[PDB]
């Protein structure tokens, strides 16, 4: 199978260099870079694949019977002789900005609410109120939710005061905030990637790191520990997920993990099982003797990896 | 030690007309008529102006060719807040105050529109009398970073303005070094003059026609000998004082020499025979 | 106080005569033009310092060298009379 | 076997290049059928 | 063309009265002149004027901020004054 | 004293410096030149180009007023001219 990108990439090579440059101009620079890397790394079409991409493009061309030109100039020239160039350029810019500002509105709705809020946190409360009004009511609420109480209250107060409904400047405001995203990147800054490394590190090493960060900042340490939280107590993970783990992990591995686990952990991991299964697990735990903690920790790490995979699949929430 | 004094006439009218131009510009920009109250022109050292400057506030550099040096303008955070919310149509009855926090990108952009509008307004207002191009150089946050003047004690001229839009108020200043206007120090003192048409010069020529009818008293000098007041005290009537040969006579009116001349005996009178007019060119 | 001032250099001036004359007349004047003065020939010349009236005198050629011989010291009353013209 | 496969590859390349010239000529004579299919391409890429 | 050192002169204001006004004023008596605070100062050489310029102090040492050569136009009026 | 009421011209100077014309040649119209007398020393006071005394200026009554401090002191005058 050939992915949709690869078919498009092969078509981009096939359509010619001048057409490819025109498409690059008509499209996004990230797409231009992706196509350039693809045509540099390796060609995406084989003889069967080239046949498939060319055939599907042909079926697209049959269906896209344009009987028309892009006329980004030719259409205007026909309009200009009939009515004059002036009464079209401004209205056209306004229409494009309306398409552009709606595109930005949808993009902000799709992208993460707290990221949008912090991108707009420094901005004007009037800006926040008007963008909230323009956004979807789910999205507007999501940006509003994160804000501090005072800023949020000022935002709702200014929502009513926003009666000017201003129009070219709003589009330029969206343009200004748009140009800041490509520099933002980030990803490395967020604590959770650092927190995952702490889980990956050697037990005593992350214990020492936890002590050191508690000395550095107790609040930050508590936040990272809350990020740590994975089946250390019943309420955070819930009895249904406790049942889910036991039916998805080997019983011997679960018992070996429970050897070093707390008695509340054993109780929470035995309540879900039936009477027979709970009795078998308890008898096995009682009969099995002491084992070197390295194997217990390795099996616990494997079990927690299974838990993380389940959370990534998203069957149930943890925390 | 640094002292300067003067009195100004023309720049007051210049500021008033520029303020009217700026008021109408802001009216058309924000679809709402503002009001600008020009404060009394301030003359103070640079350090005094910096101390009086309310930090935080945005300062901007606008060069004035061909005169060496850069002009300075400032705008209050209250003014930028009110202007930007009016641009958004906000009432402004729930205002916010930001201190130390640098202006965002959008806020700096709105400041850029105010900067360009003010630059255009002052350009037209100033060129209405004297053509001096104004070109923005660089905005600044802290006054110490502006460091326009050679010394903090350097005396500078500042023009304050009080700008309001309905209930919303505000104040911004335009401050200039005195060295910026030192070459034009005589011009700014002089009030603006109209006309200057072709009939204005022959009007000056008309004044010249009046001037030919003038009365002048000459002074004739023979000897200017340096002596001592002790000798003067011991001098008595009948005393004689030798004098070198006066090869020529200098003629001056109230001090200013005009010509040289030779004495002569004419019709029983002390007459002088002029040689030539003294032309210092 | 008086002794301190005595050894001080000072300037002096002497004037010949005065005539009313306007810029028309001076522009009309050319090289070699002769202009008279109210001072009659043989009249003693007024002697002043820094524009301040001092005395009057006349020039006498003693040992083929020009020299002004004073004749009087202006009284305050006569000075007032002279300035009241 | 191998020679037959090589000849098949050669004739397939010839057909592919002439039919790609067909794409070139139709795209030259009608740009509208190009932009919409590019939109479909990016739709497939992001989908 | 050939060079030689020469004596300069700077003058801080001039007035017109008899010394007895100041002779009566004993030591420690302050007296003002036509010189005020702000106007530039002139420079003389051997008693012959050159140019106009303020004077400042740097490193506890006076420094003249000369401006431009005095033209005969203003030279005549300052001689008259 | 019959000539007591005679106005006189006074001269007040800052300081001197032996200055060759090659220096003024490189001295621009906006150059800075120092002197011999240190800052804070009372200015010399002269009349008609003749040494009289010394004094210092003070900012009093919005006008530069010089405070007379010394007398002619002919011995000191001879010492001064003997430089």
């Amino acid at each position: 199978n050939l992915s949709g990108t690869d078919k498009s990439v092969i078509l981009l090579m096939t359509i010619g260099e001048d057409r490819a440059a025109e498409v690059f101009k008509h499209l996004s620079t990230r797409e231009v870079q992706a196509l350039s890397t693809a045509m540099a790394n390796v060609r995406q079409i084989s003889n069967k694949q080239l046949t498939d991409v060319l055939s599907e493009f042909e079926q697209e061309a049959e269906q896209f019977a344009a009987l028309n030109i892009n006329a980004n100039e030719y259409l205007r020239s026909v309009l200009v002789k009939a009515l004059g160039e002036e009464r079209a350029s401004s209205l056209l810019e306004d229409i494009l900005e309306t398409r552009d500002t709606t595109s930005g509105i949808e993009t902000l709705n799709f992208m993460e609410p707290q990221s949008a809020a912090d991108l707009i946190r420094d901005e004007h409360p009037q800006i926040i109120a008007t963008i909230l009004v323009h956004l979807k009511r789910s999205q507007a609420a999501d940006i509003l939710a994160l804000f501090d109480e005072r800023l949020r209250h000022d935002v709702m107060l200014r929502i009513a005061t926003f009666g000017g409904v201003q129009l070219a400047e709003l589009t330029e405001v969206l343009n200004g905030l748009l140009d800041g995203q490509n520099l933002k990147r980030s990803k490395m800054g967020g604590v959770r990637t650092a927190a995952e490394i702490i889980n990956l590190m050697k037990t005593q090493q992350e214990e020492a790191v936890i002590t050191a960060v508690r000395e550095f900042d107790g609040e930050l340490a508590q936040k990272i520990i809350d990020e740590m939280f994975l089946f250390e107590n019943l309420v955070d993970v819930d009895d249904r997920s406790i049942q889910r783990l036991l039916q998805e992990v080997d019983s011997e591995s679960l018992l070996i993990a429970l050897k070093g686990a707390e008695p509340p952990l054993r109780e929470k991991f035995l309540r879900n099982m039936s009477q027979r299964a709970a009795d078998i697990l308890r008898d096995d735990l009682a009969n099995r003797g002491p084992v070197r903690l390295s194997q217990v920790e390795n099996e616990q790490k494997a079990i927690l990896l299974i838990v993380r995979r389940l959370a990534e699949t998203g069957e149930m929430v943890i925390g | 030690r640094r002292v300067v004094r003067e009195r100004l006439q023309a720049l007051e009218i210049i500021n008033e007309r520029f303020a009217r131009q700026f008021r109408m510009g802001l009216f058309n920009l924000l679809r709402r008529s503002p009001d600008i109250t020009v404060g009394a022109i301030r003359i103070q050292p640079y350090h005094e102006f910096a101390r009086n400057l309310p930090v935080p506030t945005n300062l901007n550099l606008i060069h004035l060719k061909p005169l060496r040096g850069t002009g300075l303008v400032v705008f209050s955070p209250s003014l930028v807040f009110i202007a930007v919310d009016n641009l958004f149509g906000g009432d402004g009855r729930f205002p916010t105050k930001v201190e130390g926090r640098e202006f965002t990108h959008t806020e700096q952009r709105v400041i850029n529109r105010m900067l360009k509008l003010a630059l255009e307004g002052y350009s037209d207002a100033w060129k209405a009398i004297n053509p001096l191009e104004v070109e923005y150089v660089r905005s600044e946050m802290q006054v110490k970073f502006t460091n326009i003047t050679t010394s903090p004690n350097d005396i500078v001229v500042n023009t304050p303005f009080h700008v309001e839009i309905g209930n919303l108020t505000g104040e911004f200043n335009i401050c200039l070094p005195f060295s910026m206007i030192e070459p034009l120090r005589e011009l700014l003192v002089n009030p603006p003059l109209e006309n200057s048409r072709h009939e204005d010069q022959n009007w000056r020529d008309n004044l010249v026609r009046q001037v030919q009818h003038s009365e002048l008293e000459l002074v004739a000098n023979f000897a200017d000998i340096p002596l001592r007041l002790s000798q003067i005290l011991k001098l008595k009537p009948g005393d004689v004082l030798p004098i070198e040969k006066p090869d020529r006579i200098i003629a001056h009116v109230d001090g200013v020499p005009v010509l040289t001349s030779q004495y002569g005996t004419v019709n029983g009178q002390y007459a002088l025979r002029v040689e030539h007019l003294i032309n210092p060119i | 106080d008086i002794d301190l001032i005595m050894d001080i250099p000072v300037k002096l001036t002497v004037e010949l005569g005065r005539t009313r004359m306007t810029i028309k007349e001076l522009l009309r004047l050319t090289q070699g033009s002769v202009v008279a003065l109210d001072g009659l020939a043989g009249e003693p010349l007024d002697i002043l310092i820094n524009g301040y009236l001092i005395a009057q005198g006349e020039v006498v050629v003693v040992a083929d060298k020009y020299g002004v011989r004073i004749t009087d010291i202006i009284t305050p009353s006569e000075r007032m009379r002279r300035l009241s013209r | 076997k191998d020679e037959q496969l090589q000849q098949r590859r050669a004739n397939q390349r010839l057909g592919a290049e002439v039919m790609s010239q067909r794409i070139r000529e139709m795209s030259d004579n009608d740009p509208r059928v190009v932009a919409l299919v590019i939109r479909q391409w990016m739709s497939n890429d992001h989908e």
